[PDB]
């Protein structure tokens, strides 16, 4: 019946521009459109950190090296402090 | 971006609840109140008349 | 979103549509509303315990029906309703849907979605009252609950369909056993055995919406969600809706129960229960009982718990294990609903502050805690095959039973109060750490042979989780073997005294 | 290879009963078992380094 | 439209019923009017009784209500000011000045009773609010979006701790704060609002950061189960229109709940335990649950409770118990044994206070203290008729390490210097917890007991033990 039909056709007036359609908002004083889909579309990347994890840096892990290739000077010398633990040992 | 697309979905119903406060209030400037109670009549009529 | 819109058109046709088939005339008027309590002129053929409508849109449950008027509580608040207003018949008694949609939600006392994911889907609605089962139809309980606890699990046993309580005092530890045999269900929750899966339905009756809401925020963080059920019934709700929640939760339980799975209910803080169903029964001019309950808070209590069992093999075999929770005021284990519940529960896990103080996380007073059943609802890793852990609670009564008043005599008396000590500094463990059996097993045995040369006392502790370790290394066909086949063998044995002994050598 | 690794440390222990006071030989047995337990855990808790284009998006 | 009018029938002490007209019913918890000589006397409706009879809840005293007379509904529950215009300003449970600072320009006004914000709830429990106090920061850190206990019975000291959190909380915080005062001294009241005036919260004619509610017990039982309320609602205001961190204080929520069995022995209902009101803890829930966090904003409530003959069991305070995260006993036995503050360790207890939020060598520190502690008491029946002679070494040594450190949890208060004569002391979480494990590892037992009476961190310990040798030895 009619009054739930106008209520339903209310429906299609007063929100049909509000997200049914992008005529902005009769009844609201501030607009609708420079809130969410520009201001807040960045509001999710607002709320966390920008530029460096929602770009998310793929970044090179830092290469870690051996023993710098120089056994000589401290094998030797190992091998000395060995002669020096094995003696306490 | 989940979540804010699930607060977009609960923001989104919240003006959905001030846009009816923009409809009831146009519920109430109207002569259908006069028209609506032809409307319980014909209803009625079509309850009782089914028993 | 233009979908809700039309949603909301056809459900305010649909509206329309029942409102207009009423047609009623014994609907009735009321004369007067008190404190959520308002007793109704009609309602000529109403049933007992039947739900109602307000015309301004709160419920009712018949509770009182008396010549003339009829005494309708409130599911909600008094705000909204005046006296002579019309209130609508369901024509059915309270009901709350069922389902397997349910897991991973949040809901109300009368089920409607609370948590905001939209609705709920329900396989069927089945009644807030239904009998428990009877003599026959049902067996006894043989399958273990894994609580993940040590000291919950090698010595007080609970299984499928048991009712065990937790006894105890105030932010003592209540809750917390109860999140932890949650969490530790996620280990045969995640396979395909439906025989092993425990989903699991928790109450909140009382407890403020923070609290719920970290909780909720520990199981899905845990990964516990998707197989609990949450049902919360906060203070900020009617007594009604808080003393009828445990109720539709046990039906929740019970549809699963009746399909052949297996769930498990956390009756948590009954007591409220019993504080909102006083309530109730006051508001309604019912004769109060002693210090000012309703008379039959028994009975409430009998019914909601024994509607737990575990079925036998010709319904289905299904099982539903009641874990409900009493706090107690003082340690006062006399009080009137802490003894109906001691007596109506198959067992208890008391806590008490000063263990707690103590440094005894658990705080479990294994001097009063007991199980109803043993040998059975136990794995047998954690039985005969170990052999002590048919009889550690003999130990643990005389280490408490020689302290000072029995004082160290000679050598057998110092031997048992160390191997006591080191024990009970063994059992301790941490929240949010569930532990499984294959691991329980080795570090209990560790308890007979070789425990007193654990490497001092504040050391235990790396200890066990070092053993563990040995154990997981190099030595996971123990673990396994134990695992699976449930049980120690001979040659199991000797491998895990092996393993002992050499670890005890490290 | 876990248990096979660690197995042979098991050799050592009863080597460092004549050897009393080892500096490092233990401490890179630790630092051979730090690694590994981080190895294990890295990898169980690894999920698949992907975004569900099905589901997820 | 039309004034709704009806007839009074019943004045029963604090209880009026009124009778009305034909469909002119009011609603319940709506605020009606009487215009007495002196004011107007509002009628909140609490029940209906039906036949157009309705019973009501009188905020004034009855004084001089004749049967019969004219009656005026108001159209709502009881409105109150709302706005940064309240700030500085004293009002009364109805929302009226009590200052005498001219009348209040208030833009917006909003009903008492309101709804608990559904789910909309966040839990951030990782806030430690840094309170200064030596004893609540380790073993019951305050959330700053919690509720906070502070029981005790009779002059055990509960004010003057509220008064301490005020001096160290409120000054150096960035949000409005509220202080509702249910049922206290109107004395209290006074050197409260003074205090907030000299000290600079609150200038006559400058910002003032602090809305003063007031309703002690000079008023009836119905004006001090709503002055709480009254409260509750400027702080709801102040989180969500201002979005600000608010900091809602009361002085007793026991009050409440006693002007509620006040009402319902007249009101007509059967008693409950021990005679208190069946809606105990329903309303108390209802009053408790609106004070939440609550998404957009936040909150920090500091509730204070009397428990009635030092009963720890009596129903009001063992219900209020489950709606309070960090808690604070005040045993009286530690106020005897000179110890201020008096609050009890052993049952303090807060949910904060694990590994994860505060540390895990806070937790260790925390949790060895109180093994130090506890062998104390359960060594207390031993000690009190043998003697301590009769322990062994090591239960010597505990229960002298006990003694020094609860004698060491006394700290002196800015506030009560004057029932001290010890200027008061402020110390962080970081050397309080360090001086703790300093004290638990042994490192100062050679120091004798009374040096740690009225002390900071250890380095206090140390000067006053230093002098004690020095002049007293
Ligand atoms: N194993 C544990 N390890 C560390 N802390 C624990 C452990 N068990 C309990 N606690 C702590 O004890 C306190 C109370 O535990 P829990 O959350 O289970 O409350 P409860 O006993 O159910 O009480 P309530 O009735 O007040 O909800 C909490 O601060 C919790 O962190
Ligand atoms: N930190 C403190 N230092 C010294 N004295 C203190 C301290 N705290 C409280 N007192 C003393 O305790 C007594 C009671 O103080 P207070 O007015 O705060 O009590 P109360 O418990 O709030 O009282 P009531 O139950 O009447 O509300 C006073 O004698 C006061 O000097
Ligand atoms: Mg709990
Ligand atoms: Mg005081």
């Amino acid at each position: 019946q009619d009054l739930y039909l106008r209520e339903l056709k209310d429906t299609k007036l007063a929100p049909s521009t509000l997200q049914d359609a992008e005529g902005n908002v009769k009844p609201w004083n501030p607009p609708q459109k420079p809130n969410l889909p520009e201001l807040e579309l960045q509001g999710p990347e607002a709320l966390k950190a920008y530029t460096e994890q929602n770009v998310e840096t793929a970044h090179v892990a830092k290469e870690s090296e051996e023993g710098e290739s120089e056994p000589i000077e401290e094998d030797w010398l190992v091998l000395d402090d060995a002669e020096e633990t094995k003696e306490s040992h | 971006w989940v979540r804010y697309e699930a607060s977009l979905r609960q923001l989104e119903q919240r003006q959905l609840a001030k846009s009816v406060i923009s409809r009831v209030q146009s519920e109430l400037g109207n002569p259908k109140f006069q028209e609506k109670v032809l409307q319980q009549s014909i209803s009625e009529i079509e309850q009782l008349l089914s028993k | 979103k233009a979908q809700p819109t039309e949603v909301s058109s056809i459900l305010e046709e649909r509206i329309k549509g029942v409102s207009d088939e009423a047609n009623l005339n014994e609907t009735g008027r009321v004369l007067a509303v008190g404190d959520g309590i308002a007793r109704v002129f009609g309602l000529n053929n109403i049933q007992a315990e039947e739900l109602v409508e307000f015309s301004s849109g709160v419920k009712g449950m018949a509770l009182n029906l008396e010549p003339g008027q009829v005494g309708i509580v409130l599911f909600g608040s008094d705000r909204l309703v005046k006296e002579g207003e019309l209130v609508k018949r369901t024509g059915n008694i309270v009901d709350v849907p069922v389902g397997p949609g349910l897991l991973g939600r949040v809901v109300d006392a009368l089920g409607n979605p609370i948590d905001g994911k939209g609705p709920i889907d329900a396989a069927g609605r089945s009644r807030a009252q239904v009998k428990a089962p009877g003599i026959l139809p049902r067996r006894s309980v043989h399958e273990p609950v894994q609580t993940g606890l040590k000291a919950v699990d090698a010595l007080v046993p609970i299984g499928r369909g048991q009712r065990e309580l937790i006894i105890g005092d105030r932010q003592t530890g209540k809750t917390a056993v109860a999140l932890d045999t949650i969490l530790n269900q996620k280990r045969w929750n995640n396979g395909s055995d439906e025989s092993k899966k425990l989903y699991c339905v928790y109450v909140a009756v009382g407890q403020k919406r923070s609290t719920v809401a970290q909780l909720v925020q520990t199981l899905e963080q845990h990964d516990a969600m998707k197989y609990s059920i949450i049902v919360a019934a906060t203070a900020s709700e009617a007594a009604p809706l808080q003393y009828l929640a445990p109720f539709t939760a046990a039906s929740i339980g019970e549809w699963f129960r009746d399909n052949g799975k297996h769930a498990l209910i956390v009756y948590d803080d009954l007591s409220k229960q019993a504080v909102a169903y006083r309530q109730l029964s006051l508001l309604l001019r019912r004769p109060p009982g002693r210090e000012a309950y309703p008379g039959d808070v028994f009975y409430l209590h009998s019914r909601l718990l024994e509607r737990a069992a575990k079925l036998s093999e010709k319904e289905g075999s299904g099982s539903l294990t009641a874990l409900p929770v009493i706090e107690t005021q003082g340690g006062d284990v006399s009080a009137y609903i802490p003894t109906n519940v001691i007596s109506i529960t198959d067992g208890q896990i008391f806590l008490e502050a000063e263990l707690f103080y103590k440094g005894i996380r658990p705080a479990i007073n294994v001097g009063l805690s007991v199980s109803r059943v043993g040998s059975a609802a136990q794995v047998k890793a954690l039985k005969q095959v170990a052999g002590s852990l048919k009889l550690f609670l003999a130990q643990y009564r005389e280490v408490a039973a020689f302290a000072q008043f029995g004082s160290d005599l000679d050598a057998s008396t110092k031997q048992t109060l160390v191997r006591g000590e080191r024990l009970t500094q063994l059992l301790k463990q941490n929240q949010y750490s569930p532990l499984a059996t294959e691991e329980q097993v080795p570090l209990i045995y560790a308890g007979v042979n070789g425990h007193l040369d654990g490497i001092e006392l504040s050391r235990i502790g790396e200890f066990e989780s070092s053993f563990l370790s040995y154990l997981k290394s190099n030595h996971n066909e123990l673990l396994t073997e134990i695992r699976e086949k449930g049980e120690l063998s001979k040659e199991l044995l000797a491998s895990l005294k092996s393993a002992t002994e050499s670890f005890v050598a490290t | 290879a876990k248990s096979a690794a660690n197995k042979l440390d098991w050799a050592k222990v009863i080597s460092s009963l004549r050897i009393t006071g080892s500096t490092a030989t233990q401490l890179s047995s630790f630092k051979k078992r730090n690694d590994e337990a981080r190895r294990q855990l890295l990898e169980l808790q690894s999920q698949p380094t992907e975004v569900d284009f099905s589901h997820y998006r | 439209s039309t004034p709704i009018t009806g007839k009074v029938t019943a004045v029963i002490g604090a209880i009026v019923d009124v009778h009305f007209e034909q469909s002119e019913l009011p609603a319940i918890l709506n605020a009606l009017e009487i215009k007495t000589p002196q004011g107007k006397l509002v009628l909140e409706v609490a029940q209906h009784l039906g036949e157009n009879t309705v019973r009501t809840i009188a905020m004034d005293g009855t004084e001089g209500l004749v049967r019969g007379e004219k009656v005026l509904d108001t159209g709502g529950p009881i409105s109150v000011p709302v706005g940064r215009e309240t700030l500085g300003r004293i009002i009364n449970v109805i929302g009226e000045p009590i200052d005498e600072r001219g009348p209040i320009k208030s833009k917006l006004r909003k009903p008492i009773h309101a709804d608990p914000p559904s789910f909309a709830e966040q839990s951030t429990s990782a806030e430690i609010l840094e309170t200064g106090i030596k004893v609540v920061d380790l073993l019951a850190p305050y959330a700053r979006g919690g509720k906070i206990g502070l029981f005790g019975g009779a002059g055990v000291g509960k004010t003057v701790f509220i008064q301490e959190l005020i001096n160290n909380i409120a000054k150096a915080h960035g949000g409005f704060s509220v202080f509702t005062g249910v049922g206290e001294r109107t004395r209290e009241g006074n050197d409260l609002y003074r205090e907030m005036k000299e000290t600079g919260v609150i200038n006559l004619e400058g910002e003032s950061k602090v809305a003063l509610v007031f309703g002690q017990m000079n008023e009836p039982p119905g004006a001090r189960a709503r002055v709480a309320l009254t409260g509750l609602t400027i702080a709801e205001y102040f989180r969500d229109e201002e979005g600000q961190d608010v900091l809602l204080f009361i002085d007793n929520i026991f009050r409440f709940t006693q002007a509620g069995s006040e009402v319902s022995a007249l009101l007509g209902r059967i008693p409950s335990a021990v005679g208190y009101q069946p809606t105990l803890a329903t309303d108390m829930g209802l009053l408790q649950e609106r004070i939440t966090t609550t998404k957009k904003g936040s909150v920090t409530s500091v509730q204070a409770v009397y428990v009635p003959a030092d009963d720890l069991t009596d129903p009001a305070p063992a219900t209020t118990f489950a709606h309070l995260d960090a808690t604070t006993v005040l045993s009286r036995g530690i106020s005897e044994l000179g110890i201020y503050p008096a609050v009890d360790p052993l049952d303090s207890k807060s949910r904060l206070l694990d590994a994860a939020v505060v540390g895990q060598e806070h937790y260790d520190v925390a949790s060895k203290v109180q093994e130090t502690l506890q062998t104390y008491k359960s060594l207390q029946d031993i000690i009190a008729i043998l003697g301590m002679d009769e322990l062994s070494e090591q239960d010597k040594l505990t229960v002298e390490r006990a003694r020094k450190i609860q004698r060491f949890l006394s700290q002196p208060f800015a506030v009560a210097e004057v029932f001290t004569g010890i200027p008061g002391k402020l110390v962080r979480l970081k050397d309080t917890v360090a001086s703790f494990k300093a004290v638990l590892e042994g490192k100062y037992d050679n120091i004798p007991e009374h040096a740690f009476y009225m002390v900071g961190g250890i380095e206090d310990v140390v000067a006053k033990a230093e002098k004690l040798a020095a002049e007293a030895n």
